[PDB]
């Protein structure tokens, strides 16, 4: 349903 | 605080095209997305679509296949949602929604807009008693009827305890039926009057039903 | 790509009691947002970023997880805490889960069922309609069967429940059986059967047409 969906930023910058 | 006003409910044909509109306060209208999701009973909470105010962008839940539009007026902090050929599938409640301040939750609800997609015409309903069944059952059922809602109370609001007035059912008809009971003492069913009070006020219908055992 | 799945479906406690609902990934999602939804309102943003309160939510609440489990926790369990509770995440398709109901858990308690045949004036207009009444059960899950003359029916009829009573945290329901009333004065046994927890077996409330 959200698949096109803004994106704002939040993201988890990932280390692994 | 950030606040978002949607418009009131709407009763709608099948085919129509609805328009429902969603006030947004407290924030720079220009710089968040205004969010849409549908509610039905039974199918939980879905993502429709969104509208970045001003800029013209505007993205959608593809299984809509392009009956929704999401577009924004600047000058008076509003978006609009259009959903154009209805049907008994549309009939929800609809949603509008923002991101919170430092978070993507929805932080921000609109109280909600009710759709009812429905061909049925304004019908008074016909008021039938539940006839007494240590402690006894009573009731009146209210029986085709359009649109919700009904009006029940019991002794003009004096009889409370042990009354359960249920939610309409919809009948492949297109009218309502509702039931409403009371449980009481078998023993006062020959001093103590009950009377069901019916108000279905589109179609000017108020109703007084004594109920008593049947001879 | 994410599947989110809330167990339980229906969720019981009672009165201070400590109350854990899971929210299950079908792969790692790095944060859970929860929405607390009470009958005719919209729903609320409850815990967001796993673990963070939203203003106004009580102490008694809190989140967490990771990976692909996140969960929603009551320290006690109050009365006003009765309410659907969605897990949501933007990553997941759907973006909201199902929904977590959560009732007020009492001792199981049978219904009382009470026929009632169509009503003289009813039969004047072409349709009878047959109503049986459940009051006052523990918990919300009942069946109910409608046989004429025997014969067991299906599709014809309707069914609505009352939410769960503040005072003694039960339910009760409505059903109603609908047939012309050609179909009506061509049988004469009609019978409401009740399937319940409480029950230990079936119980069948019924009546003889012009009896």
């Amino acid at each position: 349903d959200a698949e096109f969906r803004h994106d704002s930023g939040y993201e988890v910058h990932h280390q692994k | 605080q950030v606040q978002l006003q949607q418009s009131g409910p709407e009763l709608m044909k099948p085919g129509a095209s609805v328009k429902i509109s969603c006030k947004a306060t407290g924030y720079t209208f220009s710089t968040s997305w205004i969010e849409w999701i549908k509610q039905r009973p039974g199918h939980g909470l879905e993502w429709i679509g969104e509208v970045l105010p001003g800029s013209g962008k505007s993205n959608h839940n593809a299984n809509f296949k392009g009956r929704a539009t999401f577009t924004a007026d600047t000058a008076s902090n509003t978006a609009y949602m259009q959903l154009s050929s209805l049907t008994s599938e549309d009939s929800a409640v609809y949603y509008c929604a923002r991101e919170g301040s430092n978070n993507n939750a929805l932080a921000y609800w609109g109280q909600g807009t009710l759709v009812t997609v429905s061909a049925a015409s304004t019908k008074g309903p016909s008021v039938f008693p539940l006839a007494p069944s240590g402690t006894a059952a009573l009731g009146c059922l209210v029986k085709d009827y359009f649109p919700e809602p009904v009006t029940v109370s019991w002794n003009s609001g004096a009889l409370t305890s042990g009354v359960h007035t249920f939610p309409a059912v919809l009948q492949s008809s297109g009218l309502y039926s509702l039931s409403s009971v009371v449980t009481v003492p078998s023993s006062s069913l020959g001093t103590q009057t009950y009377i069901c009070n019916v108000n279905h006020k589109p179609s000017n219908t108020k109703v007084d039903k004594k109920v008593e055992p049947k001879s | 790509q994410i599947v989110l799945t809330q167990s339980p479906a229906i969720m019981s406690a009672s009165p201070g009691e400590k109350v854990t609902m899971t929210c299950s990934a079908s792969s790692s999602v790095s944060y859970m947002h929860w929405y607390q939804q009470k009958s005719g309102t919209s729903p609320k943003r409850w815990i967001y970023d796993s673990s963070r309160l939203a203003s106004g939510v009580p102490s008694r609440f809190s989140g967490g997880g990771s990976g692909t489990s996140y969960s929603l926790t009551i320290s006690n369990m109050e009365a006003e805490d009765a309410a659907t509770y969605f897990c949501q995440n933007w990553r997941s398709s759907p973006t909201f889960g199902a929904g977590t109901k959560l009732e007020l858990k009492r001792t199981v308690a049978a219904p009382s069922v009470f026929i009632f045949p169509p009503s003289d004036e009813q039969l004047k207009s072409g349709t009878a309609s047959v109503v049986c009444l459940l009051n006052n059960f523990y918990p919300r899950e009942a069946k109910v069967q409608w046989k004429v003359d025997n014969a067991l029916q299906s599709g014809n009829s309707q069914e609505s429940v009352t939410e769960q009573d503040s005072k003694d945290s039960t339910y009760s329901l409505s059903s109603t059986l609908t047939l012309s009333k050609a179909d009506y004065e061509k049988h004469k046994v009609y019978a409401c059967e009740v399937t319940h927890q409480g029950l230990s077996s079936p119980v069948t409330k019924s009546f003889n047409r012009g009896e």
